[PDB]
């Protein structure tokens, strides 16, 4: 399928999310500690993202640093808006949804399966395309080593209120479902008095199970739309 | 050449031979001949494309510079410029040039002689008519008179070349809002006027252009500071602000009425449409009183406007367009199915007109949202049905009915089956037919005639539809009409498949 | 300058220096005393005062009307409006400096083709005497009055002929011959020197060139019929082919004998072709110089005596093949040496009778390995065909069955063949050539060094 | 095990275990399957005004083509009656390779699998020599012309003079030429890239380097390639997947589901009741 | 009415781009038209393709065999292509097309339709080792032991039972000294 | 019905002559586009009794390289084509000088026709075709790529260029819908010309078994 076969994976997928974030400052200390999990390191720390009045580095310029060379991309993020790149602030996301890398630097943008993945065109292609495939090795072997070292100062878990919504979201879903039996029986009283009128193409049974798939299917759409509306950024479901 | 050839009693030796090349030699004698003699080959093509061929030419030159240094033109260019703007295709020319390089004395000064020479009507002058004040007043005066005596349906072709004018700034929008204005203000025809100016207000409220600042000062809404600051924020934010809406509860209902055009402000009534009639629109008990008290209060009493005084108010028809519009506010807002059951007394706020485009936006809201044909399983919804009363009772809200219902036909449903989608259109069909039995004639055929001479819709529905309208219809017919109706029946795709012999014996003696 | 028409300033308006006193070109006088009404006449005033760019302004318009005026012909070109747009041109392109051969050449390109009174004639003969550039007219009306094509091209084009023939007389030992389809070099040339109605022009031409190759040499004639006088047919021309009698008819039949040498069933259309009557004194004679003075016919002849031998070889007696190749090797013997006349050389009953058992008889003999009869039919038929087959034979009873007919072909002896590069190229530069010099054979001096 | 012995030959042809020829070309270009990655044609969507405005060098407008440009190369590019018929040549090349395009794919996707990604190329190019887009550049346009037709007589696939193998080779890499002539075209050199002299010179060559990298090597067992790549997808996987497979494999006279898909013409295709 | 062997026919308004009729319009863009097709069930495609108002070009089957002795070899070829495709992207995912066209190409490349079986692999002179290799090895054996079929060895399969060096990929060519080269040493 | 069979009819000739085109024999450009009105007209619109029958469709045409190879393309009354008119219309076949011809069955023939086919196949080369093969052109599906017929020496600079042998080439049948288009026989090549979304367009050859 002329895309890498392998991938970053779970832990480290997650994680480097988590990480790329452009909420996520580091200590100075935190940096040394991740900066020694790099086995293409220069040795040079590179200047602060913020200087004053906290030294604190971002989780691109981390990334930036194992990225390797000179390598170019952008890629989608998962969430990213669709119209977004319409109209304005399009190359300067709101959102921190659109990955480019430059010079082998992330400049901006959060990494997910779609730029680390075994998608066609994502980082490590394009890093095994320009770079050989010994430095991509590297770049595998350090993108799970300093993601997982960060992981132990972030943490990442699962729990039960993560699978939990407020009063307002389960009053909706409650609705939803009665209002969708609601139209099944309506729909039921017109088979059984024989209001529905059969649809072309197919018999009486079948226009019934169209129609009672379509009502259920239309229940469950909105109760997973109204589902996930409610989740949180801290909500551990969504970040995986 | 033709002039440096012998610039002396000979003059270069070189330029001499030069001369033998021109001078009255085949660059002037063929001239003539060959003019002569594309001619007899065949022709008056060849003058036009000899003034191609000319005009092609003319592009290069370099107008804008030579003209500025000069300040004097020897009085408005009488010897070359005056006789060649009398040519269509220099005249048409000159607008062109004008636009590679604007801001020049020379340009603007020139283009305001020309306007009120014979180019009344100034095509393409979207930023050249901003600059001159003359050549703008004349192209206004063209537009309103050609709105005026256009009728109804030009108002869809006079919007775009004529409002998007104003785009440029403000003060081209201001004064192309005074003198009409003026004319509004008289009892001789004030009403169409007002109407256009609205509706360019309207177009003004959805092109983001600031309209609410102006429009209130106009129609001397501005005598009460409570009044105008009021209306200020609820038409510049956008929302119903409770405050506002309880000031206007409490004055308007004292025994010192507000100029009636102020609340009658079609902005502002289609702002009370989309805040109420949304399904998602929660609102408390009170303020849902004061929003009906408003919008009754807006549609009800007649009033002597004499200028200084007033003494007119109605309270009865008041009383039962807040019944109305509150019994559709719970109808909207409940949403449940037992909807079937509301109609015993739907039809009758239908009858009320206030609460027709209520209902219209609420359909409006409710079948573009998508999955609701699939949702539906009646041979003909519920919805459809109200808009079929709709335009029984009423005939106003018409171009909007049409409108709504050719954005539900032109739309795709996808998730829909391919044979329910064809019975869906059908149903819009019957619809449309209806219509057509409510006097909205000619828009409706004019869409199906685009519809099939120019796009490629399925040729079943235009089927369908030229077979309900003849099996509906009777003669006499109107020469409009089957000027319209015939070139249909003769596309020759319908006539073979399947009245039509009754239609095709009147249209001959009719035309 | 206006040569046509009249005369305001195009000669005496031309030299504006001359004394003191004698400026007055044209330039104020020209237009003034544009196109036509003041109308019109307003862009030039306006364009005059931006640095008089006129010269450039005045071509570019000829120029696009010129080109204008080229694409309306096509209207009256698919005749009333016609006679009037050529006159009106021929009145309008009479003079000089306007009208480049482009309104002149369009009317000749329309039907000025043939030659016509002060239409063909003298704007023809001018256009030669100037070197015009109206290269379709010139070369159809020369070619039909012969002037040009017929006259001037009748230079280059019957000393062409010769040429070519001693062209393709080399006797190396002949190299892949290139077929009728890729015969094209100069065809292209020589078949549109006559695209109006050249069935004339190539009558008194090209048939004069053929009747001075005639009495030239015996392979010019055939050597530029050969190449040209096939694909012409394939030029989608209807003239081209029924100028000759069946001229799309043989042309094809040589193509495909070269294309197929064993052709069995295409001897059967050559031998009705050829064997007719009704037609016999000039069409007979035109048959047998296409057939024969052609050098495809001689290089045909060999695979032909090879065929002939591999097919007696399975029959293995002596008296169609035999018969074919004969009546081809007499027509080409008699095509040389006698006139197109009626009652046509060849047919004699020793050769016939006496080449089928002489061809047999390598048959015969080869396979008793493990005759009177081939001289007999070597001395009855033309020496030409016995060169070519003794030839062709060299390439054990199959080396000498066909020994005898060769022999006596070769002793006999003769008419016009290709037995000398044909021949020896089958199977101190003289002491290879002493054995060939008898012969003419061509195989001893230049196939030997050549090959 | 069917086939388990298709190789690619070491004269580029696929032949199986009898030498009996499967492909003449591997992937009727040549190219291995793993340097190869998925590109858009510039070409094939855009409306001929599109096309033109976008991919037509414009030799008239001095002051924007000066605006993209060195004065001197202005100058050059103006004088030169022969650099302008180039171009012009160049554009109408591009135009037939448009039609080419268009004739192959008459559905309107612009996706193609090609060797050498060019617009990331580009985009390297640009960083590697810290290319300025707000200033003109000192490219010729000529050279660029020369450049790309000296690639596209690099990019070797059929060895030979003969003019069997010319036209196998102009064939085999016929895609990626037309890709190559739209991307490297000197219009878009001029406005949309804006490389230099040193930078196009270092893009050809990575081009050429990389292009003859994704050739598909002798000795290469595309058989077993092949099989595998089409057995790994039915494991993980009217007619569902796995048995229509089968059912296409194993060479059926009877299938669950057979079918036609009638296409109708154009006047009963728009109407609903004479389908 | 209408012709045997087909049960039922369906209209649809297709949504797909590779279904529907796409047109190049005089401007140069590509326009997507909405035109009716039709599915059937049971296949007689001759008698379809010859019916009225049904375009012959676009005429298309599901089924191999019959398209195979309708339209041809090179247009099963490009069918069964297209049907694998179809099986392939109807799952989401990608296969690159070199692998299909080899599996057209090896399965078509004797003229008929070569199935994938004992039937069509085995019919084949690949050798009596690589057929015993796959299917049925005693029949293939004794066969040709009775027709005196000989194994020239020169695919995979045969080497790896002999346990020789297979013609495959570091096994496709030979390794000489040079020995001129060697005079270089020390 | 009457319409309905001088429809089939005019579109077997239509076919017919694009199958002439192909194989390279002179046809007239007016015939190859020919109208159904314009054969209506020509021929008499009533297969039923009238004028066009069968016979009177016969068509002949002579290659384009030599006017001497003619191809003869019958119409027999009859849907089952016994013997005796088989061996009446080779009768015809020899007092004329032409080698080849074709035959157009509304049905299947008699088995010993074919026979008889196959044995004559030396002298003249005789090849059938049902009415519903010719009833549409076969070379304009697009699933179909375009098939050319390669001559003799093109062959050998192929055999030599690839240095390869005769059997090594792919294969196609004898009685393939395209083979019987374009009348090749044992030995004859076909280059095919399909273009690809891999390399733009590609050439395979195919040899006749």
């Amino acid at each position: 399928s002329n895309r890498p076969v392998m991938g970053i994976v779970q832990d480290t997928l997650t994680a480097v999310r988590k990480f790329t974030k452009r909420d996520v400052f580091l200590e100075r200390g935190e940096v040394m500690n991740l900066l020694m999990f790099l086995s293409t390191w220069d040795g040079k720390v590179p200047q602060p993202a913020i200087l004053k009045p906290r030294p604190l580095w971002t989780g691109k310029q981390i990334f930036s640093l194992i990225i390797p060379g000179h390598i170019n991309c952008i890629r989608t993020h998962s969430t990213h808006p669709d119209d977004e790149d319409s109209g304005p602030y399009k190359h300067i996301s709101p959102g921190d949804t659109k990955v480019v890398v430059e010079n082998g630097e992330l400049i901006m943008g959060i990494l997910c399966k779609k730029s680390l993945g075994t998608s066609a065109g994502s980082l490590v292609h394009i890093s095994y395309l320009e770079m050989g495939h010994d430095i991509t090795r590297l770049f595998y072997s350090n993108i799970q080593t300093v993601i997982n070292n960060w992981l132990l100062i972030e943490g990442h878990t699962i729990g039960i209120g993560d699978s939990i919504a407020d009063s307002k979201t389960y009053q909706d879903i409650q609705n939803t479902i009665k209002k969708a039996k609601q139209d099944v029986i309506e729909v039921i009283e017109k088979a059984h008095n024989n209001e529905l009128e059969p649809t072309p193409g197919n018999t009486l049974r079948q226009t019934f199970e169209n129609q009672v798939n379509r009502i259920l299917n239309d229940a469950r759409d909105k109760t997973g739309s109204s589902a996930q509306k409610s989740l949180s950024e801290y909500n551990n479901f969504k970040s995986m | 050449i033709m002039e440096p050839s012998i610039f002396n009693t000979l003059g270069s030796p070189e330029n001499v031979i030069q001369l033998l090349s021109e001078n009255y030699t085949a660059v002037a004698q063929t001239v003539n001949l060959l003019a002569e003699w594309l001619i007899q080959t065949g022709p008056v093509q060849v003058q036009e494309t000899v003034e191609n061929h000319l005009k092609s030419l003319l592009i290069k030159h370099f107008d804008p510079r030579k003209a500025d240094s000069i300040f004097t033109e020897e009085g408005e260019t009488p010897a070359w410029l005056e006789q060649m703007i009398a040519h269509t295709t220099w005249r048409d020319l000159f607008y062109k040039l004008a636009e590679a390089h604007p801001d020049c004395l020379m340009l603007n000064f020139t283009v305001k002689l020309i306007s009120d020479a014979g180019y009344q009507g100034e095509i393409t002058s979207v930023s050249t008519a901003c600059q001159q004040l003359e050549v703008f007043s004349r192209v206004l005066r063209t537009s309103l008179a050609t709105i005026l005596d256009g009728g109804e349906e030009n108002l869809e072709k006079n919007l775009p070349e004529f409002a998007k004018m104003v785009c440029h700034g403000e003060h081209t929008y201001l004064f192309a809002q005074a003198m009409m204005s003026v004319l509004a203000q008289e009892e001789q025809g004030g009403s169409a006027v007002r109407r256009i100016a609205q509706e360019v207000q309207r177009f003004a409220q959805e092109k983001g252009h600031d309209a609410s600042q102006i429009t209130l000062a106009l129609g001397t809404a501005a005598s009460y500071p409570r009044a105008c600051q009021a209306l200020g924020a609820m038409l510049s934010k956008g929302a119903l602000n409770p405050a506002d809406i309880t000031v206007l509860f409490k004055m308007f209902t004292s025994m010192d009425p507000p100029p009636v055009e102020l609340i009658r402000v079609p902005a502002f009534l289609d702002l009370f449409m989309q805040s109420l009639f949304k399904p998602g629109a929660r609102i408390n008990q009170d303020h849902k009183h004061k929003y009906i008290h408003i919008l009754a209060y807006a549609a009800s009493v007649v009033e002597t406007w004499k200028k200084n005084k007033r003494v007119s108010i109605n309270k009865d028809e008041l009383k039962s367009t807040s019944k109305a519009v509150e019994t559709v506010h719970n109808l909207c807002c409940n949403e449940n199915s037992e909807l079937v059951a509301e109609l015993s007394t739907l039809y009758q706020c239908i009858r009320f007109p206030v609460v027709a485009m209520g209902v219209l936006k609420w359909v409006d809201w409710t079948v573009s949202e998508p999955r609701y044909f699939q949702l539906q399983t009646d041979h003909t919804p519920v919805h459809l049905a109200l808009l079929d009363e709709i335009s029984t009772c009423h005939q106003l809200l018409h171009p909007q009915v049409l409108q709504l219902l050719v954005k539900l036909f032109e739309t795709e449903h996808s998730q829909l089956d391919v044979m329910e989608q064809l019975e869906l259109k059908k149903t819009l069909l019957d619809r449309m037919v209806h219509l057509l039995s409510r006097g909205y004639v000619l828009p409706v055929v004019s869409y199906i005639r685009k519809c099939l001479e120019k796009l490629d819709t399925d040729i079943s529905l235009i089927r369908y539809f030229v077979t309900e309208v003849l099996d509906v219809i009777a003669p006499p017919y109107t020469s409009d009409f089957v000027q319209l109706f015939l070139p249909i029946l003769e596309n020759d795709s319908i006539a073979g498949t399947i009245p039509v012999t009754e239609f095709i014996a009147h249209c001959k003696s009719n035309f | 300058x206006x040569x046509x028409x009249x005369x305001x300033x195009x000669x005496x308006x031309x030299x504006x220096x001359x004394x003191x006193x004698x400026x007055x070109x044209x330039x104020x006088x020209x237009x003034x005393x544009g196109v036509l009404l003041p109308s019109l006449q307003s862009a030039l005033p306006f364009l005059d005062l931006h640095g008089t760019p006129r010269l450039e302004f005045h071509q570019s318009v000829f120029d696009e009307l010129r080109d204008k005026l080229l694409e309306r012909v096509s209207a009256i070109a698919s005749a009333e409006e016609r006679y009037k747009k050529l006159e009106d041109l021929l009145e309008k392109s009479f003079s000089l400096v306007k009208m480049p051969s482009l309104q002149p050449v369009v009317m000749c390109v329309m039907k000025h083709l043939p030659k016509v009174p002060e239409k063909k004639l003298k704007l023809v003969m001018a256009d030669k005497e100037l070197y015009r550039a109206c290269a379709v007219e010139v070369k159809r009306q020369i070619w039909q009055d012969n002037q040009a094509l017929f006259g001037d091209e009748v230079s280059p084009l019957l000393k062409q002929y010769i040429l070519e023939k001693e062209s393709a007389l080399f006797s190396t030992e002949f190299f892949s011959p290139s077929p009728k389809t890729r015969r094209q070099g100069e065809v292209v040339q020589r078949l549109t020197r006559m695209v109006g109605k050249n069935v004339k022009l190539y009558d008194m031409v090209l048939q004069f060139l053929r009747t001075l190759f005639l009495r030239t040499r015996n392979v010019h004639y055939c050597t530029l019929r050969a190449e040209l006088l096939m694909s012409l047919h394939d030029l989608d021309v209807g003239e081209i082919c029924t100028v000759d009698p069946c001229h799309k008819f043989t042309w094809c039949l040589d193509a495909c004998i070269r294309e197929r040498f064993v052709d069995s069933k295409r001897a059967r259309e050559l031998q009705g072709f050829l064997d007719g009557v009704k037609k016999g004194q000039e069409q007979v004679l035109g048959d047998l110089s296409m057939i024969l003075c052609d050098p495809f016919a001689i290089n045909t002849l060999a695979l032909s005596t090879v065929r002939h031998l591999q097919e007696l070889v399975g029959q293995e007696t002596l008296p169609l093949l035999l018969l074919l190749r004969l009546l081809a090797l007499g027509q080409g013997a008699w095509d040389m040496i006698d006139s197109q006349v009626f009652k046509e050389p060849k047919m004699e009953v020793e050769l016939i009778t006496r080449f089928l058992p002489m061809l047999m008889s390598f048959l015969v003999d080869d396979y008793t390995f493990n005759p009177e009869s081939f001289t007999k039919f070597l001395q009855e038929q033309r020496m030409a065909c016995e060169v070519g087959l003794y030839y062709v034979l060299h390439i054990k009873n199959a080396l000498l069955r066909l020994l005898p007919g060769l022999v006596e072909t070769f002793g006999d002896l003769g008419d016009i063949f290709l037995h000398l590069l044909t021949g020896n190229l089958a199977l101190l530069e003289d002491f290879c050539s002493s054995l060939f010099d008898g012969f003419f054979r061509k195989e001893n001096v230049h196939r030997h060094a050549l090959r | 095990k069917s086939m388990e012995s298709v190789m690619v030959k070491y004269d580029a042809t696929v032949r199986n275990s009898i030498n009996q020829v499967v492909q003449l070309r591997y992937g009727e270009d040549g190219l291995a399957g793993e340097s190869v990655e998925f590109q858009n044609l510039a070409t094939l969507k855009p409306s001929n005004k599109a096309f033109e405005k976008k991919f037509r060098f414009d030799y008239t407008n001095e002051r924007a083509l000066r605006r993209t440009l060195q004065e001197d190369l202005v100058k050059d590019v103006l004088s030169n009656a022969h650099i302008q018929n180039e171009l012009e040549r160049e554009f109408e090349r591009m135009r037939e390779d448009r039609e080419v395009l268009r004739v192959i794919f008459p559905t309107g996707d612009s996706k193609v699998v090609l060797p050498c990604n060019l617009l990331r190329m580009i985009w390297n190019a640009q960083k590697i020599f810290h290319i300025n887009p707000r200033l003109p550049s000192d490219l010729h346009p000529i050279k660029v012309v020369e450049g790309v037709k000296e690639l596209s007589k690099k990019l070797v696939i059929v060895n030979g003079d003969d003019p069997l193998s010319r036209q196998a080779q102009e064939n085999a890499t016929l895609l990626f030429n037309i890709h190559l002539r739209s991307t490297l075209c000197s219009r878009r050199m001029a406005e949309e890239f804006r490389l230099s002299g040193e930078a196009f010179d270092w893009l050809l060559g990575e081009i050429e380097s990389k292009f003859n990298q994704a050739i598909a090597h002798p000795g290469e067992m595309v058989g077993a390639l092949a099989a595998q790549s089409l057995g790994e997808p039915a494991t993980q996987m009217v007619t569902l997947g796995v048995p229509r497979l089968k059912e296409l494999i194993n060479i059926s006279k009877k299938p669950k589901t057979p079918s036609l898909t009638v296409f109708l013409l154009g006047q009963s295709a728009r109407d609903a009741e004479r389908a | 009415q209408g012709i045997e062997q087909i049960s039922k026919v369906y209209m649809h308004l297709p949504q797909t781009d590779n279904k529907k009729k796409i047109i190049i319009t005089e401007d140069g863009e590509f326009k997507a038209l909405q035109e009716w097709i039709l599915e059937t069930d049971g296949v007689s495609l001759m008698r379809v393709l010859s019916e009225k108002d049904v375009d012959p070009v676009r005429t298309t089957s599901n089924d191999i065999v019959e398209i195979f002795t309708v339209l041809g070899i090179e247009a099963v070829r490009k069918a069964l292509e297209r049907e694998l495709y179809h099986v392939i992207s109807f799952d989401g995912s990608y296969v690159n097309y070199r692998h299909l066209a080899l599996l057209c190409d090896t399965m078509t490349c004797r003229g008929h339709l070569m199935a994938i079986t004992r039937h069509g692999v085995n019919r084949q002179d690949t050798g009596p080792l690589m057929k015993c290799s796959f299917e049925e090895t005693v029949d293939v054996l004794m066969e040709a032991a009775a027709h005196g079929e000989s194994d020239p060895m020169k695919g995979v399969s045969e080497n790896i039972m002999l346990g020789q060096l297979a013609p495959a990929g570091t096994g496709c060519f030979d390794l000489l000294l040079d020995a001129e080269k060697c005079k270089y040493g020390m | 019905d009457d319409e309905e069979e001088t429809y089939r009819l005019w579109k077997i000739r239509k076919t017919i002559m694009q199958l002439c085109h192909d194989r390279g024999y002179l046809v007239t450009q007016d015939e190859l586009d020919q109208t159904l009105e314009e054969f209506k007209a020509q021929f008499g619109d009533k297969p039923s009794e009238g004028r066009p029958r069968r016979t009177d469709l016969t068509v002949l045409v002579a290659h384009n390289d030599d006017p001497t190879d003619q191809m003869f393309v019958f119409f027999p009354e009859e849907p089952k084509v016994g013997i005796k008119t088989i061996k009446v219309y080779c009768q015809r076949m020899q007092e004329e000088n032409i080698t080849r011809a074709l035959i157009v069955v509304q049905q299947g023939m008699t088995p010993s026709a074919k026979q008889s086919l196959v044995d004559m196949a030396p002298k003249y080369i005789l090849e059938q075709f049902l009415q519903q093969e010719l009833l549409i052109n076969i070379t304009e599906h697009e699933l179909v790529p375009e098939h050319v017929v390669m001559t003799k020496e093109e062959v050998t600079e192929l055999l030599a260029r690839y240095k390869l042998r005769e059997n090594q080439l792919p294969r196609i049948q004898a009685g393939d819908p395209v083979a019987r288009y374009f009348g090749i026989k044992r030995g004859q090549v076909v280059k095919i010309i399909r273009p690809s979304e891999t390399a733009g367009r590609y050439i395979t050859y195919r040899l006749v078994q």
